[PDB]
This record gives structure tokens, sequence and C-alpha cells, in this order.
């Protein structure tokens, strides 16, 4: 708790953020009412389960109408750039393979 | 006095009537006003109509 948990807990928090619905969880954090109906757990759950598609629509609306942002585009094309970025190199090598001597070092055409 | 259960029941329906009246008045007032909910009580959960 003094030497390991301060380092292990952030990893678990990141894991939960990737796994748990963040908007719904944040909505559930503020439990109580301040003079309005529909702020209880049931109404918050219902709006949160309707808020997934609304949030998708809002993200698409921001991408289409407002000025584009680099983070939004990158996250929209995250698999081409982060995980399968080496497939681009593979395709480039395949295209250039006809004159690239790779046939003479443990590789086929 | 012949205590056949029908004649005895004729004797005892008045006392049962008064006891039932007392019980039912107490039931109505205390039990129903303190426990029951009238006119289709229900819990309302509003949702905003999203964009
Ligand atoms: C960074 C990488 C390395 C981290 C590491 O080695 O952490 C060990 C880790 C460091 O302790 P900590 O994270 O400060 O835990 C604080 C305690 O919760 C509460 O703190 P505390 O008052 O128990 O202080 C523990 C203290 C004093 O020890 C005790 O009071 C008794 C400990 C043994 C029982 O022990 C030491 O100073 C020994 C350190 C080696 O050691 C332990 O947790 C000790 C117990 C390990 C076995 C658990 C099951 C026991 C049954
Ligand atoms: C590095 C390599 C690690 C091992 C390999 C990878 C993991 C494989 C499984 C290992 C054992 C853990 C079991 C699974 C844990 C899990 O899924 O946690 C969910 C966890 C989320 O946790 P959460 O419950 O949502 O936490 C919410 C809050 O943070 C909660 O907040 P909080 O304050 O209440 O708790 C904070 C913290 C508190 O955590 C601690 O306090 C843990 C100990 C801290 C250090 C202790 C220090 C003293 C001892 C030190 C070690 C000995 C040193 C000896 C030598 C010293 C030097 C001489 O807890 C956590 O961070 C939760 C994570 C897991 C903690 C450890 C659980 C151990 C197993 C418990 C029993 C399981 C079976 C029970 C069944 C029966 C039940 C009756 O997710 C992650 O952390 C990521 C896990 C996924 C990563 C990949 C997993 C792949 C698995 C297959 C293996 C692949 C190859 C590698």
């Amino acid at each position: 708790a003094n030497f390991v948990i301060p380092y292990l807990k952030p990893v678990a928090d990141f894991w939960n953020s990737l796994c748990i619905d963040q908007h719904q969880d944040s909505l559930f954090q503020f439990k109580g009412q301040t003079g309005s109906l529909g702020t209880d757990w049931t109404s918050k759950y219902l709006r949160s389960e309707q808020d997934v598609y609304n949030h998708k629509y809002l993200q698409y609306h921001k991408r289409v109408h407002e000025a584009p942002e680099l983070t939004d585009v990158i996250s929209d094309n995250v698999y081409r750039l982060t995980l399968f970025a080496g497939v681009e190199r593979v395709l480039s090598v395949r295209q250039a393979q006809a004159i690239l001597k790779t046939q003479f070092a443990g590789a086929t055409e | 006095t012949f205590g056949e259960l029908q004649t005895a029941d004729d004797y005892l329906h008045v006392l049962q009537l008064r006891s039932q009246n007392k019980w039912v008045k107490n039931y109505w007032n205390r039990s129903l006003q303190e426990t029951g909910k009238t006119n289709k009580a229900h819990v309302i959960s509003p949702q905003e109509q999203l964009r």
C-alpha cells in the first residue's frame, strides 16, 4: 500500500478505463438530487444506455462540421498507425521486392 | 336453552357484528391510511430527449 499499490493501482485504473463504460461510471458517481427529478440511479442508467449512440452521433457531428482535430483523426484511424503500422512496411517491401535483394537473404518473392 | 349451533349462531351474530364493526373501522382508518397508497402509485424515471 506504501510501495507497490501506488504503482499497481494506476495500471488497474487504466485497465478499468479501457473496460468500464466511463461516461456511465462518471454519471453514477454523482448520486443525489438538487431539486430536479430524473437524477436518481434508474434515470441515470436509462439515459446512459441511451447516451452511447448519442455520443457516437456527437463525435461524428464534431468530425463533420467543426474544424478537424489531430487526436480525433488519429483515434479514428488508430489501427493503421499503432498496431498494424508494420503492415505498411510489409506492403512497401513487397512493392519494392523485385529489385530489393531480399530474394538473396532468406526470403521469397 | 338448547344450544344447537344454528340457534347459537343466531345468538352470536350480533356480538360478532359489533366486534367486526370495531375491527373493520380500525382496519380501514389505521391500516389503510398508514400503509396503502391510492390512485395507482408508481415511481417515475424521466429521460431527456437527446440530440
